[PDB]
């Protein structure tokens, strides 16, 4: 998944 | 169209039927007991005029919980009279007059201290010193901020 | 002429007193013998409890327990009136939802938690955190309900109109025979419905642990700040309140939708270490609709990006001076059962930040309305979709005094985590 940066939400 | 009502002090009033029957007590005396005139032993002429005036104004009517201006004005009277209306409305069983006269009294209490209520309604402090201390204690919870 | 209040028959006095705020009754009781006597009459107090706090007490309950509505009003409802309502606990960036509520002879603090990720449509879970219990002839007791070992002693402290806190005094009850690991395994099952295996992979394993450890350092000694549900409004609205939402690896978060003219706002009720509770997660521009293409153009991500960045530009100009639906290819969605039909779209922006809420910023996106109570937000720069769904539960005491009070509340909870 786009875990590369999804965390920033 | 018209029936007769008799005040406690013997004065007789010709009153429109449908007006009079807003008092359930009157409606019962007229229909079920066949009375004419309707003797009203506990209501005197002065108060009965006011009651009829009220009933006349409210003859055509669907009420809220806020006091209509017209009624406020009708109730710009002295306390005694106001309590006479309460008793009259209660005896005659006129719900709308009872509510409006009782709300009026409740508004006269709203927010007041024990002393302010006494001055307002000329009630004597009839507590003994110990009784008084006891009521204060029983009611301190009200100042819990 | 002549008559006094004091001559009215009792029934009539009871009717008049029964119509007053219960806070006027104690003055009345101190006026004289007779009023004190009449004010024993429980009907008066039973009514005061109904109209002012919405509680009807069972008469049989009252008889069995030996408690009266006078007792209830004085010692439960009035005594604790300020903690009633809807609350957000101060738990670093995570927040929470507590609805503190009257039930019979209890006041209950109910914690509302989201369902398991990603099942945003499943109902909120809800355990009790504390209760306050009135029994005959004593002050109401305060018990902490946290743990698996039953009710036990707690403390409540009312600081302000809009803040209170809870202490637990026998934390031994939060412990478990199989130790902190079992505490964790248990908490993992309730919050996630998964095991250490399904999470050990990997970046979520870490976030989940940190959360457990962080939140559990509070041992239910917690401060709560007041929140409100948003004002409803007729023409000028398409329907406010709490929603469960997907926030990637953080799992679901609870987000409050509210309307503020030609803009909708999504405010975090729970949050995460990137964008904490209390912050504006999302801002929908209600005067910039976006037309939905046919399925095949919806699939084309770059069409969507070009279109969205267009609108962002036109918006910067202004400020400076239902049919089939499908996500574009390459946009992730934790849910996958997002509805395949939608009623409309609008430009919006979302707030992002690195860990620690560092260097927050607005990124463009598009808000998608499915039905009266399901919506979505495509995070353009993250190629990621958040799916939101209305919290169906009903909340007591949660309305705002006014629209400005709400707006004020928003600014307080935002500043707390700023
Ligand atoms: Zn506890």
């Amino acid at each position: 998944p786009t875990d590369v940066r999804d965390v920033d939400i | 169209a018209s029936i007769k009502l008799q005040s406690s002090d013997g004065e007789i009033f010709e009153v429109d039927v449908e007006i009079a029957k807003q008092s359930v007590t009157i409606k019962t005396m007229l229909e079920d007991l066949g009375m004419d005139p309707v003797p009203l032993p506990n209501v005197n002429a002065a108060i009965l005029k006011k009651v009829i005036q009220w009933c006349t104004h409210h003859k055509d009517d669907p009420g809220t919980d806020d006091i209509p201006v017209w009624d406020q004005e009708f109730l710009k009277v002295d306390q005694g009279t106001l309590f006479e209306l309460i008793l009259a409305a209660n005896y005659l069983d006129i719900k709308g007059l009872l509510d409006v006269t009782c709300k009026t009294v409740a508004n006269m209490i709203k927010g007041k201290t024990p002393e302010e209520i006494r001055k307002t309604f000329n009630i004597k402090n009839d507590f003994t010193e110990e009784e008084e201390a006891q009521v204060r204690k029983e009611n301190q919870w009200c100042e819990e901020k | 002429s002549g008559r006094s209040l004091l001559e009215l028959p009792p029934e009539l006095l009871v009717e008049i007193f029964a119509s007053l705020p219960g806070t006027d009754l104690p003055s009345l009781a101190q006026v004289c013998t007779k009023f004190r006597r009449i004010l024993h009459t429980d009907t008066i107090w039973r009514r005061r409890c109904r109209e002012e706090y919405g509680v009807c007490e069972n008469l049989r309950k009252l008889e069995i327990t030996g408690v009266s509505c006078r007792d209830v009003y004085a010692k439960l409802l009035h005594r604790y009136r300020h903690i009633l309502g809807l609350w957000q606990p101060d738990i670093g960036p995570y927040g929470g939802l507590l609805n503190v509520v009257v039930d019979g002879l209890f006041i209950i603090g109910w914690m509302y938690l989201p369902p398991h990720d990603p099942h945003v449509d499943d109902p909120m879970r809800f355990k009790p955190l504390f209760r306050i219990h009135l029994m005959e002839r004593k002050a109401a007791t305060v018990e902490c309900m946290y743990g698996h070992k039953g009710p036990h002693h707690g403390h409540i402290q009312i600081v302000k109109k809009d803040e209170f806190s809870t202490k637990c005094n026998q934390t031994d009850h939060h412990r478990m025979s199989g130790g902190r690991q079992e505490e964790f395994r248990t908490w993992l099952r309730e919050e996630w419905g998964r095991t250490l295996e399904d999470i050990f992979h990997e970046h979520m394993q870490e976030l989940i642990l940190m959360k457990f450890i962080y939140t559990s350092q509070y041992d239910n000694c917690l401060t709560y700040r007041r929140i409100y549900l948003p004002p409803s409004r007729p023409d000028d609205l398409i329907k406010p309140g709490l929603f469960k939402g997907t926030y990637g690896s953080h799992g679901l978060e609870i987000v409050m939708l509210s309307f503020h003219g030609r803009r909708a706002r999504g405010t975090k009720i729970t949050g995460d270490p990137n964008i904490p509770a209390g912050q504006q997660t999302v801002e929908i521009d209600l005067r910039h609709r976006i037309q939905l293409p046919d399925l095949e153009n919806q699939r084309n991500f770059n069409e969507l990006s070009r279109i969205v960045l267009e609108v962002r530009e036109r918006v910067r100009q202004e400020q400076q001076e239902g049919q089939p639906f499908v996500l574009p290819v390459g946009v992730s969605s934790r849910n996958e059962d997002y509805p395949r039909t939608c009623r409309m779209c609008f430009y919006g922006t979302g707030l992002i930040a690195g860990h620690g809420f560092t260097s927050p910023e607005r990124t463009p996106g598009v808000f998608i309305l499915f039905d009266e109570d399901r919506f979505g937000f495509v995070w353009l720069e993250l190629k990621s979709f958040s799916l939101y769904s209305r919290v169906q539960a009903t909340f007591r005491n949660a309305d705002a005094p006014s629209p400005q009070a709400f707006d004020e509340m928003l600014k307080n909870i935002q500043s707390l985590t700023s």
